[PDB]
């Protein structure tokens, strides 16, 4: 909502890195370290 | 740019009954009234 | 019937330079309002954002920017109003500095104004207790144009490429409240000045609603005449602005109160007030006799059962042929078997703490109630009502009732009010005598012992606002109401809370609802304010006739400014046709359970208790209905039959209504 | 059977999906969902789904999916809350619950209405459920029947339960404090009661009917006072009454008047001097 007037800038769980970094992230969330599941590739699963 | 004649309370039946919360807006350059959606809005606080 | 069209270049080329020749001369008619040389009234307010700000400077930078020496040295002696005319854009603004202590005379003071102008500095970051709600607030009850404008910029480094810093993250500062604006103009260059100075000048200033529309002067000089020694005549030289004034209408005047006009001269002819007078009284004598059919006078001492005899059982007679069996020493049994015939801080803290806790528990538990053995439970809820659906089943507005106010006849029943309003501000447009941009004296009558309160008109603002039709008069009103941003804290629905519209504040206990529209117009009575949504506020107050927006506070002597901001919102309706019931709810374990008949236990404790509300329906938070059968033992147990297969996890519940008045209001002042 | 407490679970629009499946039964057989959603006049999916729900669990609506045609089917409830809703709107009935009279076309309940006064219930079960078009139809024109007869039994004059209501195959009519040839044990005035019990037959014989059975249980006795014992003759026949046209209407007036005579012999050891009326008399009387 409102940041104070302080954005003046001359004078929580761990982040995500952005740009090419993400992507390495990626390359190795789904080929490098392959999570075969039930006999698919699943993304986004919960308890299973 | 429109201004706002009247607020309106259509209701839109089938197969989905929207309790129709849109817009008679009159249109500045043309003097035109027209129907208006105001969407993402569940109590119209903000359009009067 | 008619042939068709075929335009031509021609009729094309014409129609346009017709309509556009049209809107030209309707824009001079509504840009004739300032025609700086003799008949304009430009109001610029100046508000500072920031404690250590001087809005002298300000003006000193505009005016030194107009290269005019005389006009600022002439100011700094004694004044804090100001009547300037520049000649270089030719035009007549009136200078509005405010008393920075008195937060509601900031309001007051740009509450009437054309443009507001908003200090800030550059060194010192607005604060999140008062400056910021100085713009919301402001932005709440109502603005016309704004602007956006720095003084301190100097004060940071001498590069540029510093202050430019500075300026920028003010100007996303700024463009979060008044997304209108995206540059925070810098008084330090003579440019900016120049430009921001031009603009006042000439850019036309848009209009706010409600103070257009009843009209408003500010007064420059305000002299006293007697006439009666305990009451004379206020006169009032200034500008009129907005729909202007008639002799017959009343006048509110901040912090005095409402009066009414003796006589207006106009110096830009002379009109009294006659026998067409709106009248100092709020219960209208006439609102007695419009309530004259009193329908529903109910007896409930004359109820063997609950009221709710539309949907329940049918009048069981008990006629009772008691005589006395002479045995000594016997049971009732025997005696029923033997005369058969047949034919300030700790207040404060622990008071508070209590309203948490009772506004948290009324969210864990709705409106429920717990009974103890002893309490009679028919008699303790005697007056209730027990509707099956609460917004299908009749209440009734004109119900009478020994709980009712005394004043609940003699109130302003207007029937419907989108159209009572338009055609009211449409009658006010046609019969005013006094148009916007006329010079006025003003004589108002007036109570000499309020002389003494009255300050100088160039020190301290005095503005004259208008009143339309009745508005002196009370009604039942709705007002919307919505939570101010980082209020946590509870608020209760009988609690005095003051409440500004217009620009009249009254104290208000208002009862809180919530607005989902009802056939039968009967809304559930929130005893709290709901934290997430818009509700609804109704109480016994003078009517509005434009919807102004409301603005709800409790004034704190402790804050900076003297008062908590609690709510805000609109002038929703004058209706009275909305009732509002007060629900009740009884508790119950189910005890045991058969394929079909389920044993409940703790709601009542005697059998004729359960008797007394057959009728009422059992409902299930796990959303599931049902009826009571018959009392089990002597101690209040109770058979019941339901619509699904409930277990000892489940709560049966009652709902008993009752009806809830508005409350009498009355104005605050200082 | 009959369950009427159900009923006040229902709300406005209950009642209201169910009236539509009323209208879109009797315009098509089996009425589909989207058929209800239509011609309900509701708003969404919300209330008629609710509704169906709310009718299909107190077994009000069958639901009948044969090979993707979905539809639903109005089990004898939902017609029974329906006319009891007609009732309740035409103000004529506000409670009901005793059960006197277990008839094979007819049921016979005790109901109240708005001011406490006593009535009796006459729904009609033509087949008690493998419901048609017939059973429900020929029930409505059962008790539509019973209904005209009985008015035109109250107007001219006949001591017959005065009829209050026809709700379609529902009948609400006067409740009689009486008593039947069974429960009666003796009389005051046994011959005039005789005349009385003759003098009908002789007028509904005049009128154009025989009501072939006039036997001891058919035969109500209302008694109005305790110290002067005034008597009232009521008799419920209508469905196997006989006109005066008929083929066989002489063997039924004298096997009523047989009847008469015969319990009058037993009973109170009372037979009648003056000969009996025989059809023909009857048969000019009219």
């Amino acid at each position: 909502m409102a940041k104070v007037h302080g954005s003046l800038a001359r004078a929580e769980k761990p982040k995500k890195p952005k740009g090419r970094a993400y992507k390495r992230l990626l390359y190795t969330r789904r080929f490098v370290n392959v999570t075969l599941v039930n006999g698919k590739r699943r993304m986004n699963p919960g308890p299973s | 740019k429109g201004i706002v004649l009247e607020k309106l309370g259509i209701e839109s039946k089938q197969p989905n009954s929207a309790i129709r919360k849109c817009v008679r807006v009159q249109l500045i350059k043309n003097g035109k009234k027209v129907t208006a959606f105001v969407p993402n809005d569940g109590c119209l606080n903000f359009v009067d | 019937g008619k042939p068709d069209k075929q335009v031509s270049k021609l009729q094309r080329k014409n129609k346009a330079k017709q309509l556009r020749a049209q809107r030209i001369l309707d824009s001079i008619e509504n840009r004739k309002l300032f025609e700086g040389k003799n008949g304009a009234a430009k109001i610029i307010t100046i508000v500072p954002l920031v404690n250590d700000l001087d809005p002298l400077d300000i003006l000193y930078k505009l005016l030194k920017c107009a290269d005019d020496e005389g006009i600022m040295v002439q100011e700094v002696d004694s004044k804090r109003i100001f009547n300037v005319h520049i000649k270089k854009f030719k035009s007549n603004l009136k200078i509005i500095i405010p008393d920075m202590t008195n937060f509601l005379n900031i309001l007051d003071c740009a509450k009437v104004a054309d443009f507001v102008v908003f200090g800030l500095s550059g060194v010192q970051e607005v604060d999140e207790e008062f400056g910021e709600q100085i713009i919301r607030a402001l932005e709440l009850q109502g603005i016309a144009s704004y602007i956006g404008v720095i003084s301190n910029l100097s004060a940071v480094h001498e590069k540029e490429k510093f202050q430019l810093d500075v300026k920028q993250s003010l100007e996303s500062y700024f463009k979060h409240f008044f997304p209108s604006e995206e540059r925070v103009y810098n008084l330090e260059k003579n440019s900016d000045a120049l430009n921001v100075l031009r603009t006042l000048c000439q850019r036309l200033p848009r209009s706010i609603n409600w103070r257009d529309n009843r009209g408003y002067v500010v007064a420059d000089f305000v002299d006293f005449v007697e006439t009666s020694p305990d009451s004379g005549d206020l006169v009032i030289e200034g500008t009129v602005r907005g729909i202007g004034f008639n002799a017959n209408r009343l006048v509110h005047i901040p912090d005095f109160g409402d009066f009414q006009l003796n006589k207006i001269e106009k110096i830009s002819t002379v009109f009294e007030s006659n026998m067409n007078r709106d009248t100092l009284d709020e219960y209208a004598p006439e609102g007695t006799e419009d309530w004259s059919d009193y329908d529903e006078d109910f007896e409930y001492d004359g109820l063997t059962t609950a009221r709710y005899d539309d949907h329940g059982f049918l009048p069981g007679r008990e006629q009772t042929s008691k005589k006395a069996a002479v045995p000594k020493g016997t049971s009732d049994y025997q005696a029923k078997w033997y005369l058969d015939d047949v034919i300030s801080p700790e207040e404060e803290e622990r008071q508070l703490r209590e309203f948490r806790d009772m506004e948290k528990e009324d969210r864990e538990f709705p409106d429920e109630i717990e009974l103890e053995p002893s309490e009679s439970a028919i008699e303790r809820l005697k007056r209730y009502r027990g509707l099956k659906n609460l917004y299908n089943c009749d209440w009734q507005v004109d119900e009478k009732d020994p709980s009712s106010p005394a004043e609940w006849k003699r109130l302003l029943r207007i029937g419907n009010y989108k159209n009572t309003k338009n055609r009211i501000i449409k009658e006010t447009k046609n019969e005013a005598q006094a148009i916007a941009g006329d010079r006025i004296r003003m004589f108002i009558r007036f109570p000499k012992f309020l002389l003494e309160k009255i300050q100088d008109p160039k020190q301290l603002l005095f503005a004259v606002y208008g009143l339309l039709l009745h508005e002196h008069k009370n009604a039942v009103v709705n007002f919307s109401l919505q939570r101010w941003e980082q209020y946590d804290k509870p608020v209760p629905s009988q609690e005095p809370i003051v409440v500004q519209y217009g620009v009249r504040r009254y104290t208000i206990q208002p009862l809180f609802s919530q607005g989902s529209n009802s056939p039968n117009n009967v809304h559930k009575y929130e005893r709290f304010l709901h934290p997430d949504t818009v509700s609804v506020a109704t109480c016994i107050a003078p009517v509005d006739f434009t919807q102004s927006p409301a603005i709800f506070f409790k004034p704190s002597p402790t804050d900076a400014k003297n008062i908590e901001l609690i709510g805000h919102g609109t002038f929703l309706n004058a209706d009275h046709s909305r009732i509002l019931a007060k629900r009740a709810i009884l508790t119950g374990h189910p005890f045991r359970f058969h394929k079909t008949v389920v044993t409940v236990r703790y709601m009542f404790f005697r059998p004729e208790d359960v008797e007394w509300f057959k009728s009422i329906p059992l409902f299930t938070k796990s959303g599931r209905s049902g009826f009571i059968k018959e009392s089990l033992g002597t101690h209040g147990y109770f058979k019941a039959t339901f619509d699904g297969k409930l277990s000892a996890q489940d709560v049966v519940a009652m709902s008993l209504y009752k009806r809830m008045w508005p409350m009498p209001s009355l104005p605050w002042n200082g | 059977k009959l369950d009427t407490s159900h009923m006040r679970y229902l709300t406005t629009d209950d009642f209201r999906v169910l009236q539509a499946v009323e209208q879109g039964s009797r315009s098509h057989e089996v009425v589909p969902t989207p058929l209800i959603h239509q011609i309900s006049g509701m708003r969404s999916q919300s209330g008629t789904n609710r509704a169906i729900s709310d009718l299909a669990k107190l077994s009000l609506i069958s639901k009948m999916r044969n090979v993707k045609y979905d539809g639903y089917r109005l089990t004898y409830n939902g017609i029974d809350y329906l006319a009891l809703k007609t009732m309740l709107n035409r103000d004529t009935v506000y409670s009901v619950g005793n059960t006197i009279g277990v008839g094979k076309e007819s049921d016979i309940y005790k109901v109240s209405d708005k001011n406490g006064n006593p009535r009796v219930m006459k729904i009609h079960r033509l087949g008690r459920s493998n419901q048609g078009a017939n059973w429900m139809h020929l029930s409505r024109l059962a008790a539509n029947k019973e209904y005209q007869f009985m008015s035109m039994l109250y107007s001219k004059g006949f001591k017959v339960p005065e009829p209050f209501d026809n709700s379609r195959h529902i009948v609400v009519m006067e409740l009689i404090e009486g008593y039947p040839m069974r429960r009666l044990r003796k009389h005051k005035n046994i011959p005039k009661l005789y005349s009385d019990l003759m003098c009908f037959i002789v007028d509904l014989a005049n009128s154009g009917l025989i009501h072939c059975d006039f036997n001891e249980f058919n035969i109500m006795i209302k008694d109005k006072l305790e110290d002067e014992n005034d008597c009232g003759f009521v008799v419920i026949d209508f469905p196997q009454c006989i006109s005066i046209q008929h083929q066989d209407a002489d063997y039924y007036f004298q096997r009523d008047v047989d009847c008469i005579r015969r319990f009058f012999k037993k009973k109170l050891k009372y037979e009648p001097k003056p000969d009996s009326s025989m059809l023909d008399t009857e048969g000019f009387g009219d």
